[PDB]
């Protein structure tokens, strides 16, 4: 859980 | 000042790490929805209390087998039956009606053939069983569903309609729990109306306090209008102590300055953070105050409309959740598709957005309000999306990329 | 790289 | 013996580390096909080696922008052109053909309108240039595409068609590349017979021999038939000299004891493998034998034809493409999903299947040989499926699931 948005790694 | 510039992460950890949970009372169970806990909860009796009878049918002696039968009597639901089944007898049974003494498995309804009724039709007579009953058979046994003594809802337990059942189920009808944070908001600036006046010189209409107000209440935590307050020392500050004796939360948005300083100057309060490294909500503000050994916790929120609904969101909900007494307060955070090119910030970016998973597909599409068909301008709100920083290696994203949003509303 | 099948994470 | 159990993981690093490299050797490039290079190699000549046109039109000068020219004449395909284009003439120019000198631009025939051309209607004289040329526009330069004394190719490069044509364009026709493994097949069994044999009684044809040359055969490689070998140390021992001798891989199948007695006791041979905890494969052997400061490798795989047919794409050409030279000579594996449920063996399992890729799905789908519709059962082998040791969470794989495979066929 990260409230800051990640990019998808798949 | 200029304060520091927060990160989110820490940002964020702060409002966490610092609010409080709330103390406990006691309730009545019909009110415990979206509450939590604060006991274990233990049944005092057996679900089913008797033995139960899980069909239409009829009570038997399994050892008899099958064959034509006397049918001594009926069981039915509510009543406790007065006689005892013999060999070669048996009693009918309605779904959820207790067993006689003397029975020990129920044969249902299809499995047999009556015989013989009452010449006036009303009363059946004999019957022939026609299957070899399993002992035990079609019965619920005494506390097969609960057993006395056994825990039925454990502390920390945040309860919907069915752990509200199981109260009653139990007859536990006091329950502790966490209290529920009392929030009181106001809107500071000069340039602020009421929703209820006609426009003046220089003015327009206070939205915040209104949609504030609102999203507190969508989810279910008792609420002050504190109204407008004049953006100066001595009206802060009165509406700020009348907040602090009101409520456990106070959230302002405006005036974000002799906001920070009535705070920390007169209230003397700590701000732990007073600008945000985030997209919209960069002059947001948060604060704590200890009273009482009380803890109150103070928001200033930006005055730009669209910024003070999504730091609300970002902050304000998970720091009321905390309050509330659930274990882990943190917002849902969902994957879906863009539905639209975007640019990225340096900043990390929120931005109100609608959810919508259409036939066979396993991931939602996220649409960002503002930009839309008829009937996807016209829907609310249910997620904010959470678009990355910029960096050297991703400076914008595709439609139908991969990406995080927070879950605000209903699906 | 393996040599030996797996199950999938995914 | 029997021999200690190895582990899949370390029989198959064992016979990576184990096998040698080969030595080098000059070919003529048109026989490079599947070579890896041993050299680098370097262009002598520019590609192309004079400005050339990349359109049918004109040669003009850029500066006398658009209008009406004289044709001075016709640059054609693999001729030097022996005019210079001077102010207001042009020369027509094919595609490929070398610019003149004094003309910097070409500009398209489409670009153009001619005025006037000779009675016969053979030869244009003048024509109309109706745009103004970027200059250089629609040349491309001496060397744009190959630069003297670059290095078009590098060492370790393993060959296709397109390095071949490589080769060719910057006249490298003599390369240096490794060498290819010459490897010797025989069988070993007193029930086996020849495939041209009618059945004798307690006989069988012999068809491992043929479907491991066919094996090393699909992947480029030279073959030698030892023929089929009485299973007896006289026998062995002399086939397994004539093996030695002939080749730099000797395969047998079958007899797995003669077999590895021979080997250590009459060959000299270092067995680093006997048994293979695998499905099927389980008395699988690897050894190898230093004779010259060359090292033989021998691999005696299993009677069974199907373990004979698994052990020797797992195990066998991975170790031919590393003799061949391949830098990373590991196998393909690519994920497919399960055409149907499959219980797990402790032991690491292997089953030839068939991939196919239907209609906009992303993973193909795997499909075990010999359970088969009509043309499915019709299908030749290009996977092999490895399927994962049993475990306490995974004990049966699903249809649907995804697995690993191992490409062994052209997809
Ligand atoms: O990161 C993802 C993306 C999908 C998903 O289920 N995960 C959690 C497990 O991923 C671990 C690392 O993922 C990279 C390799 N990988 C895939 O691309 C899909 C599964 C998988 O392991």
């Amino acid at each position: 859980f990260n409230i800051v948005g990640t990019t998808y790694p798949c | 000042s200029p304060f520091p510039l927060t990160s989110m992460d820490k940002a964020f950890i702060t409002v966490l790490e610092m609010t409080p949970v709330l103390g406990t009372e006691i309730i009545n169970y019909r009110d415990g929805m979206g509450r939590v806990l604060a006991q274990d909860v233990y049944a005092k009796d057996n679900l089913p209390p008797f033995p139960a009878s899980v069909k239409d049918g009829y009570a038997v002696r399994a050892a008899d087998g099958p064959g034509d039968r006397f049918i001594i009597g009926e069981s039915q639901a509510g009543e406790q039956p007065t006689q005892t089944v013999m060999p070669g007898q048996v009693m009918r049974v309605t779904t959820g009606a207790p067993i006689p003494c003397g029975a020990d498995a129920v044969v249902q309804v299809e499995d047999t053939e009556l015989i013989r009724e009452s010449d006036d039709g009303t009363e059946e007579l004999e019957v022939r069983i026609l299957v070899q009953a399993r002992p035990g058979q079609d019965i619920r046994p005494i506390g097969h569903d609960i057993k006395r003594g056994e825990c039925v809802l454990a502390k920390g337990t945040h309860m919907g309609p069915s752990e509200i059942g199981l109260l009653a189920t139990v007859g536990v009808t006091e329950v502790e729990v966490n209290k529920f944070p009392v929030v009181a908001v106001m809107s500071t600036g000069n340039e602020l109306l009421n929703p209820e006046d006609d426009l003046l010189p220089g003015k327009i209409r206070d939205s915040n306090r209104s949609t504030l107000l609102a999203t507190i209440q969508e989810h279910g935590y008792p609420t002050i209008n504190l109204g407008i307050v004049g953006d100066n020392p001595d009206d802060l500050l009165n509406a700020l102590n009348e907040g602090i004796s009101r409520a456990d939360v106070i959230i302002t948005s405006g005036g974000v300055d002799y906001l920070k300083q009535v705070l920390d100057i007169d209230l003397h309060a700590q701000i732990h953070f007073g600008r945000v490294f985030m997209k919209p909500g960069l002059p947001t503000t948060f604060a704590t105050l200890d009273i009482d050994g009380v803890r109150k916790i103070i928001f200033a929120l930006p005055g730009n409309p669209v910024s003070a609904v999504v730091t609300c969101n970002l902050f304000v909900v998970p720091a009321l959740r905390k309050m509330q007494g659930i274990l882990d307060p943190r917002p849902t955070i969902i994957k879906a598709r863009l539905s639209c090119d975007v640019k990225l910030d340096p900043r990390p970016e929120y931005h109100r957005c609608i959810l919508t998973w259409h036939h066979q597909e396993p991931l939602p599409w996220a649409q960002s309000t503002g930009n839309q068909s008829r009937l996807m301008s016209m829907r609310s709100a249910n997620g904010l999306l959470m678009l990355p920083p910029k960096t050297e290696q991703y400076v914008e994203l595709h439609k139908g990329e991969v990406v995080d949003v927070m879950v605000i509303g209903r699906l």
